[PDB]
């Protein structure tokens, strides 16, 4: 209630970021230099947000 | 100077307030309150 | 003159006539136009309202002018006939809180 | 690399003559008090060894040859305030003085005149500029000499409070005396447009479209 409003534009941009990075992680684990763990951790955090 | 008899018989009293140079004077009011 | 003075600090003098209730103000040796007439038996407290724009704001000078008693003569009964100005420890500055 | 604003671009306005008045009378009065403090007294002849004054007289009796160069630092102190374009005005109470129109000089009181916070920052910048000017002249002089170093070569920020006391007291006295005259200085210009409704300027916005662009680029390079 103190503030910290997140704009609607900001949130569809967050959703598009989530979807596009999911597209990146699609079948690209081999190309990722073992950073798939970091990929899926960011997957979580954007999921909760 | 001042008349001693007039001072003995009068009932007029006086005080003064000096606003120091640098204190904005429109921000200062002087007078009496009840 | 107004505005900023730097010859000396502004001396605002308040004169009260306890027998007539006339309140007259003197600024830098001249009589101001503002005057007040009060009711009999009115008790008047010397007061200064100021907004601070300096480390030193103002001071209560308890002197006297020609043909007038000092404030201590009016305040204290024992000094009713003493023309010498005085500031006994009972008199002190109070503020609204 | 000090870079004071050039002063030849603009010129002094005419209405500031009355502000230069009373202030030259300051500089003379305080400096005559300094003369009394260190010992100078009247002589029709100037004697540096015998500690002798010819230049006591009221600023009116002081000649035109004095008037020049003596105000010159005052002229550049005024030029520094005008060149940045800071908006300066008068109250009509200020023109009240003009409409109302040996010798013992009057002791002139800086004691309780106080500045505002924005005006501090304002005068801190102008005194910082004065120091930048002054130090740039030292780098010219010492490079002409070809040798030596100076403790004050460090920037205004690096200088200590006692080292900066000179410029602080100069800035304070001048802006406080502009206070006493009632001139009012403020910011030079206001913003052409405040796009406060814009979500685009928010930090998260720019952060995300930078992310959008770079991650889209990365995605297409991963495709490649």
């Amino acid at each position: 209630c103190s503030g910290g409003h997140a704009s609607n534009k900001e949130k569809e941009m967050v959703t598009s970021l989530f979807c596009k990075l999911g597209v990146l992680v699609r079948h690209r684990i081999s190309l990722f230099g073992n950073d798939a763990t970091s990929i899926v951790n960011c997957l979580h955090i954007l999921g909760q947000t | 100077r001042d008349d001693y008899d007039f001072l003995m018989q009068t009932s007029t009293y006086y005080y003064s307030v000096r606003i120091f140079p640098g204190q904005e004077p429109a921000n200062v009011w002087v007078g009496w309150i009840t | 003159p107004g505005q900023g003075r730097n010859n000396n600090g502004l001396e605002i003098g308040c004169v009260v006539d306890a027998a007539s209730g006339l309140l007259t103000f003197i600024a830098n040796g001249k009589e101001l136009s503002t005057y007040y007439q009060v009711e009999p038996s009115t008790k008047l407290f010397p007061a200064v309202f100021a907004q601070a724009t300096s480390p030193n704001v103002f001071q209560f000078e308890l002197g006297r002018i020609k043909n007038v008693m000092p404030l201590s003569a009016g305040l204290f009964k024992s000094e009713h006939k003493n023309p010498v100005p005085q500031c006994p420890p009972r008199l002190h500055v109070q503020f609204l809180s | 690399n000090p870079q004071p604003v050039d002063t030849s671009n603009i010129t002094i306005p005419e209405k500031l003559e009355y502000f230069i008045n009373k202030y030259a009378e300051h500089s003379h009065d305080k400096w005559s008090m300094d003369k009394l403090a260190n010992g100078w007294i009247y002589g029709e002849i100037y004697s540096d060894s015998s500690k002798v004054q010819p230049l006591m007289k009221p600023y009116k009796l002081l000649s035109e040859k004095e008037k020049e160069i003596y105000r010159w630092p005052i002229k550049e102190s005024l030029k520094t305030m005008l060149a940045w374009g800071w908006r300066i005005e008068r109250t009509r109470e200020g023109d009240s003085m003009a409409l109302y129109n040996g010798y013992s000089p009057r002791a002139i009181d800086m004691s309780n005149v106080t500045l505002s916070r924005d005006l501090h920052a304002m005068a801190e910048m102008m005194a910082e500029n004065y120091h930048n000017i002054w130090a740039k002249k030292k780098k010219m002089e010492l490079e002409s000499k070809g040798g030596g170093n100076h403790p004050l070569l460090v920037p205004y920020d690096t200088l200590t409070a006692k080292e900066k006391a000179k410029d602080r007291e100069k800035a304070q006295d001048i802006l406080k005396f502009l206070q006493i005259n009632g001139y009012a200085v403020s910011r030079g210009f206001k913003d052409l447009e405040l796009d406060t409704p814009s979500i685009e300027k928010r930090f998260a916005y720019s952060f995300l479209q930078q992310l959008i662009r770079y991650v889209d680029e990365a995605h297409q390079y991963i495709l490649e």
